[PDB]
């Protein structure tokens, strides 16, 4: 979706 | 390594079919002897077949897959399958982003056809 | 060997698409938990997709895909592929005949979408 | 569908290497155009390397991989995958009893080599 | 994307063996857990088994290959396939040079084992 | 498409 | 184990 | 065979 949004880092 | 290039058998009818799965717009790009013989574009995160189409394999029998969102070219992950040494699948995914489900837009190539 | 049975992760969403190359016409079940969760009909020379549906995997995740035609079990072939450990293919073909082309059904899916 | 027969490129150098898992001593023979090219034979409940050995494809390039215990053919299953248009696995499984675990031997062709 | 890197089944033993095609000296490391298992070290140009091992994969599953030569990585192909929904092979090509045939060590990874 | 046509014997 | 598969010929 | 890549670094 871009920024900010589901990235995928597992925080 | 190279991803997305097959050698298929020359002269050969083979099925493309393309997969979305982002948010962002997908447009495949189906090259025959390194010409463009299909393009797609679609949008989905459902899985919607945005194309799918026959195609000739022609004279080389090479067959490449370009996947590219708002012009940036995707990540590449792909294979070739070969059940009971008659049926292929050659298979795509590709990843437009961070999260690395690789399946942004998908890719299945198959044949024979008929 | 059991061919058409897949063990994918529990509660998990999955595409499949039907593919239709015979004169015959192929009916597809596709069960999950073995109950039937969707059923495609066709009829294709020309690799038609005659379904695609998204699919949840439930709680036990076993998937199995029956092809027959006029009421007659095709024999199956299949794999599952998986590429950079985590985009999924389970594949299928399926012979209604004699000349073991074994494309007459083709069935993929795939996961995760979205 | 006939299980553990490939087409490899013709007059190729490939390895050929059998696995053995399983209380049953299991021979395994690599045919090449029908011809015995090589015979492996071992017992192994530890995935012991049984047999391992470079052979050649000849004119014909039809490579067929048997599996018996005994005396007694094993139920066979395979397929060939691809990585990046250029190396290549037509692997083998197979299952000389009641349990299905399909591993009694493994057999692994790979190439190209050198 | 990554390669090499697969997610087995916790607590599971497996067999991890590797072949050298290649003028540079092959060094594979299998880590478990991030934990290094195993290392194998050998030179060939036909395919030798420079090594094969029985491992557990621990209560994480995740099993990682690496290969160096001088202490230089190598570019990875890989990907799994699942024989009859039960048995697994994770698959492992490499490139130490220039001339892209990715054999120069060859991983074969495969469960359940016994 | 049925019997005499195609069947794959090869002859 | 054992000899397999066609073991229980009979009744 | 030999080093591999990285050669012919420089002009
Ligand atoms: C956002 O643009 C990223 C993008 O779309 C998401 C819905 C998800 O499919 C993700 O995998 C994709 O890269
Ligand atoms: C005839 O019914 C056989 C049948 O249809 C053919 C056109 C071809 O697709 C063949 O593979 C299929 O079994
Ligand atoms: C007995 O011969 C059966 C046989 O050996 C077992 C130890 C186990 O490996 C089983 O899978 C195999 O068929
Ligand atoms: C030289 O080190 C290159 C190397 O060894 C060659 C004999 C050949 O196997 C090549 O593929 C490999 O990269
Ligand atoms: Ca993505
Ligand atoms: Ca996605
Ligand atoms: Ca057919
Ligand atoms: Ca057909
Ligand atoms: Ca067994
Ligand atoms: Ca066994
Ligand atoms: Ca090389
Ligand atoms: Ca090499």
């Amino acid at each position: 979706k871009x920024l900010x949004k589901x990235l995928x880092l597992x925080l | 390594a190279t991803q997305g290039v097959f050698t298929l058998p020359a002269n050969t009818r083979f099925g493309v079919t393309a997969f979305a799965n982002s948010s962002g717009t997908q447009t495949v790009n189906v090259l025959v002897n390194n010409e463009t013989a299909a393009t797609f574009s679609g949008q989905s995160t459902n899985n919607a077949v945005i194309g799918t189409q026959v195609l000739n394999s022609g004279s080389s029998g090479k067959v490449q897959v370009q996947v590219s969102v708002n012009g940036r070219p995707s990540d590449l992950v792909s294979a070739q399958v070969i059940l009971t040494n008659e049926l292929n699948f050659a298979l795509v995914g590709s990843e437009d982003g961070t999260d690395n489900d690789y399946n942004d837009a998908v890719v299945v190539i198959n044949w024979p056809l008929g």
